[PDB]
């Protein structure tokens, strides 16, 4: 029964609902890595793409 | 579950047999379909 004079409770929301699942398949999605900048001539630990 | 294909090209002038040589083929992609294949057919 929506009318343009509501208050605080009676306004229409807008809900987006996200799902997943787990499979034997490979992965499709994932988050992003950051990284740090290369330091050069200096002994150091290093990790390039695992 | 990765589908991997492998290709290369080479010239020849050479009738009804697949000439003496050597070579090795480069990767060229994978496809993570996870289908498993039991046939396939191919097109003219
Ligand atoms: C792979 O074969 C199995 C047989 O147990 C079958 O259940 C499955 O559907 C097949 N994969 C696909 C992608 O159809």
């Amino acid at each position: 029964g929506f009318q343009p004079t509501n208050g605080v409770g009676y306004q229409p929301y807008r809900v987006v609902v996200l799902s997943f699942e787990l499979l034997h398949a490979p992965a499709t999605v994932c988050g992003p890595k950051k990284s740090t900048n290369l330091v050069k001539n200096k002994c150091v630990n290093f990790n390039f793409n695992g | 579950g990765y589908f991997k294909i492998y290709s290369k090209h080479t010239p020849i002038n050479l009738v009804r047999d697949l000439p003496q040589g050597f070579s090795a083929l480069e990767p060229l992609v994978d496809l993570p379909i996870g289908i498993n294949i039991t046939r396939f057919q191919t097109l003219l």
